[PDB]
DNA sequence: TATATGTATGTGTGTATATATACACATATATATATATA
DNA sequence: TATATATATATGTGTATATATACACACATACATATACA
């Protein structure tokens, strides 16, 4: 009996590094939230102040979790 | 390579004849439909049995589905 | 982690409701906080209200907006001691802490709680379980779980509703997805349309063991079988619905639905709170849901033990009258109410607390095989068929298992091993309950109920006992009677005065000459010093909606426009004969409706025999014609 | 680094490679060595094949053939636009000319009197009053100018026996009367640019011009999404 | 379909509900899920994009430049106008 | 040992044809798995 | 034969996603098949 990677992942620029405590990972719901967080972590000059992918990944969390309480 | 990827090889929607290869083998048909739905509809015809007692019933027909559209041979040989 | 922090959320809008002309909306968090927020208002026909299902909903010009503050809206997590027992509670696999929480409602927050997370933006665990979770759970309940007036749930509801207004001038059909964009359009659903088409497909299926005894909708196409439990329908690209219109005329009277409580959504109204119905058609057919904390599960009763029992209680020369009105008083049963045998062959047993159905057999010694020719009550073919072939004790007795059903009725055969009748009896024995055969084959099942209904203004209510269902529909019924026609009779005697003006000016308009004034401003006033009643023309044409204190509160203050909209046409002799015949039976009718007013045992008796005789009559004729109604 | 509009690439090269990109990438006047290795040209190489009117298809060879089999269907399609309004305002223009004689005669011809609607089409037509077809002179849908003019005085008298008594008063006269003028007006603007050079309706197209043409305008400056 | 549904008034309405309205009133007959991808690409509008004037106002998310308008949402989720 | 030279794959666009899958929630039933008895 | 596990199925109303085929043609990537030789 004992004889791939990450789907729909788009990881950080600074993950795993020097850096890596200060990066953050999105995890949304579907792929149409994560449409909506690729259009706006891409705001490049029009938003000085916010989040790009230097600090910030995404991943999405398959529609409903299973429980780990009911399973262990 | 084969044998690494054989038990992805080895599921079609089939509904086999009860004379299908047999002593009677050519005495049958097989209803080729196009998807699920189809299938149902033909499953729900062939199984009149006093309502259609003349009709055919599943001891010498078949049901398969062609899956859409198929496959060109002419442009890929 | 938790306790370090490492796990956040962001927090975005739900609701948000633009005024003309100000550039900044208000943003709303949760939708009963909106409801709360729009009724208090007074007319909202210069805001628009959009909600937002999904983050893929938000345009550009409001994403712009949200992420130049995206660090001012990330939240943090705290937990605290109080906060295992509440993950136990609400994640653990036991119910009984699930069903005691989960009765009561949800608590509000506090200033200083709500201070605290908006300033110091840290949210705690338990407080967070405490609401938000909280809310979804009893939301999951109202959705899951049906009333017990109607019998249906909250989406075959709205399904109802926009199928009465859909196929409301013809009744021809629709593919199911286009009747899918037309409810979910005009009924405000707010969610996928996956899930609505396919309740849309099993509200109208009818076969020998579906859930719906009494569809509403007639279907046209293929919708699945009893050999594979109806879960071989087509695409909603292919078949049709159109609406059993009888049925529903008969069952869910039209003069009625305008004296429901609404369920108001974004600002205007979607669809009832409850039907009531003719009939208590909520014990009336099948059902098997879990939910949250509870389950659902009904066996339907006879029609006949129904009908009995309802005309028993209206009906004042039935000698079950009085009697049966002491037995309400003291909760004791007197006429039976067994479960529904129409459509399926076998046989009903009651064995101590249970009832037990059987299928039925056939053996035969000469070829030895047994003939099966039914299954016990909602039990699929082929899950039989499997479920009989992976036992291995059982399979050492059997050589093939040939299926030979129609699309209607069962027929298995089974092929024995030769000379293997006789050990079956020493290996499965037969006890008084059930025989070898029927403990070798599979063939009973014990018909065991959940009765867990939701109640109007929400929240679980649990029964015991489908008499106490019977018991707690029958007085909305009677109150709803009452209500019915103390409307009818302030309609007519506020029509009777409006149509006896109108004979007048027709007799008049000569002596009158309409033509020789100038606009409405004098007219009004030369027609208000002749003797003409003010009338509001609008409310006492349609009065859609209107209470009867808004009725006799709106009516005298109006205007002269039921007179000034008179055509030439109506001007004539036989218009005039017309007119005055139809007062005489409008007078007629009034006395008619006073008289029904004071009746025994109770205002609207005799009218509720008569629907119940219909209700009758229709569902005799849609079961002759196959549920097709031809 | 791209931006949701706007592109942005950066690439990195090792150590000496870009005369390695010069001498083996070479450069033809047509295209640069970079563009050559970067891939920055492409051919706009069209395929111009429509489908007709009346079913099949056509093929072109550039799009001044295109302009040029487009312009005459949009100058006739203005000739018969202009052929139908002729037609429905002059219909208009003898409806309501009976309906204000009617309010001026309706005082003293007292159909209220009579029985029922046979004996008042009876008397309205004694007195002159033209048959009319109302549901049709009133919303022309999808009648060509032949049925326009073949069917509707072919009618009855409900345009003027289904009139309220609040067209009676003094104020509905007067503003009949102004609509009448108005439609007169009209009438004579609509003979008047009926006959005019080059075709019938030059002026009304070079207006839906300038109006197509802000309204693109108005829609490039708010995103496409008009503000 | 368009020009006949938002007559009234040019309230938004999702896709797959205008969807609905337009293989009712207008005889469509064939399958939804290509109707609601021909919508959805009616109504986009980015830099290289088919339609330099598009018939509609679409309002959520459209998809991009990047992925050449194929990272739309779903049809329960944009709307239309 | 470089050169051409005729082979074979391979995504890609719009409008069509036919399907597939994960998760939550309650409760009654089930079929094999397991101690320790020995 | 016993007391005891731990995984396993099905119902309605919900939450999320996946995938095969046709049709034309300009373009991109992979050899490979020779033909002078060397």
């Amino acid at each position: 009996l004992q004889s791939v990677d990450v789907d729909k992942y788009t990881r950080a620029r600074n993950a795993g590094g020097k850096r890596a405590q200060d990066c953050m990972l999105l995890a949304a719901e579907g792929d149409s939230a994560l449409s909506l967080l690729r259009t706006g972590l891409t705001l490049g000059k029009s938003n000085p102040s916010g989040p790009s992918f230097d600090f910030c990944g995404m991943i999405s969390l398959g529609g409903v979790i299973m429980n780990a309480c009911k399973k262990v | 390579l084969q044998s690494i990827s054989k038990k992805d090889n080895h599921v079609d929607k089939y509904t086999r004849a009860r004379n299908a290869g047999g002593k009677r083998a050519q005495d049958c048909m097989l209803l080729a439909a196009e998807g699920d739905s189809a299938l149902s509809l033909l499953r729900t015809g062939l199984t009149l049995g006093k309502s259609n007692p003349s009709g055919p019933s599943f001891d010498f027909c078949g049901m398969i589905s062609l899956g859409g559209v198929i496959m060109n041979a002419c442009k890929k040989v | 982690l938790i306790i370090h922090g490492f796990v956040k959320r962001l927090l975005t809008p739900l609701i948000r409701v633009y005024e003309k002309g100000k550039t900044m909306p208000v943003e709303f968090y949760y939708e009963q906080e909106f409801d709360a927020w729009a009724k208090k208002q007074t007319s909202l026909a210069n805001h628009t209200v959009k909600y937002y299902k999904g983050l893929a909903a938000h345009d550009t010009h409001e994403v712009k907006s949200m992420f130049k503050h995206f660090d001012n809206m990330v939240y943090t997590f705290t937990l605290d001691d109080s906060a295992k027992e509440l993950f136990h509670i609400y994640f653990g696999g036991e119910s009984e802490l699930r069903k005691r929480e989960l009765c009561t409602g949800v608590v509000p927050l506090t200033e200083t709680q709500t201070q605290s997370i908006h300033s110091v933006r840290r949210i705690p665990c338990s407080l967070h379980l405490q609401v938000d979770t909280k809310a979804y759970k009893l939301d999951a309940i109202e959705r899951q779980i049906p009333n017990f007036l109607d019998g249906m749930t909250r989406a075959r509801r709205k399904i109802l509703a926009g199928g009465v207004k859909c196929f409301a001038s013809n009744n021809r059909e629709r593919k199911v997805f286009q009747f899918g964009g037309y409810v979910a359009d005009h009924m405000f659903y707010h969610h996928g349309d996956m899930s609505l088409n396919t309740s849309i497909i099993k509200a109208a299926q009818y076969y020998p063991g579906s859930s719906h005894l009494y569809p509403v909708f007639i279907g046209i196409g293929s919708f699945g079988s009893r050999h594979l439990g109806g879960k071989d329908a087509g695409s909603p690209r292919y078949i049709s619905v159109q609406l059993a219109s009888e049925f529903i005329k008969t069952m869910f009277p039209a003069e009625d639905s305008w004296l429901l409580p609404y369920v108001f959504e974004d600002g205007q109204r979607a669809e009832p709170e409850y039907y009531v119905p003719v009939l208590p058609l909520a014990i009336m057919e099948y059902g098997a849901n879990p939910s949250e904390g509870w389950k659902y599960t009904t066996w339907a009763r006879q029609l006949e033990d129904i009908l009995a029992l309802v005309r028993a209680y209206v009906d004042k020369d039935n000698p079950k009258h009085e009697l049966l009105h002491y037995a309400i008083k003291h909760k004791i049963t007197i006429l039976p109410l067994r479960p529904s045998n129409y459509n399926f062959k076998g046989h009903l047993k009651r064995f101590g607390q249970y009832y037990y159905s059987y299928g039925t057999y056939v053996i035969s010694e000469q070829r030895n095989i047994i003939t099966i020719t039914e299954l016990p009550l909602r039990v699929p073919t082929v899950a039989y068929i499997e479920s009989i072939k992976k036992s291995s004790n059982r399979m050492t007795f059997i050589e093939e298992i040939i299926d030979y059903s129609s699309s209607e009725t069962i027929e298995i055969l089974v092929k024995l091993k030769p000379n293997s009748l006789n050990r079956i009896v020493e290996e499965f024995k037969e006890t008084e309950e059930q025989d070898s055969i029927e403990n070798f084959l599979r063939l009973r099942n014990c018909l065991h109920s959940h009765l867990n209904f939701v109640k109007p203004k929400g929240g679980i209510i649990e029964f015991n006992t489908y008499y106490e269902i019977l018991y707690a529909w029958l007085p909305y019924r009677r109150e709803l009677y009452q209500k019915r026609l103390m409307r009818e009779h302030a309609v007519l005697k506020l029509r009777i005065i409006m149509e006896t003006a109108i004979v007048r000016y027709i007799n008049e308009s000569a002596e009158l000459n309409l033509s020789h004034y100038e606009d409405e401003k004098e007219a009004s006033r030369i027609l208000s010093e002749h003797g003409f009643p003010p009338l509001n023309h609008t409310l006492i044409i349609s009065p859609e909606f209107a209470s009867i204190e808004e009725l006799n509160q709106k009516a005298l203050q109006g205007c002269y426009t039921y007179i000034l909209s008179l055509q030439a046409r109506e001007l004539l002799i036989a218009a005039k004969t017309r007119r005055v015949e139809k007062i005489k039976k409008m007078q007629a009718r009034l006395d008619k409706v006073e008289q029904l007013l004071q009746e025994s045992p109770f205002p609207g008796a005799s009218v509720w025999l008569e629907e119940i005789d219909a209700v009758e009559k229709a569902i005799i004729k849609g079961r002759n014609t196959q549920w097709k109604f031809h």
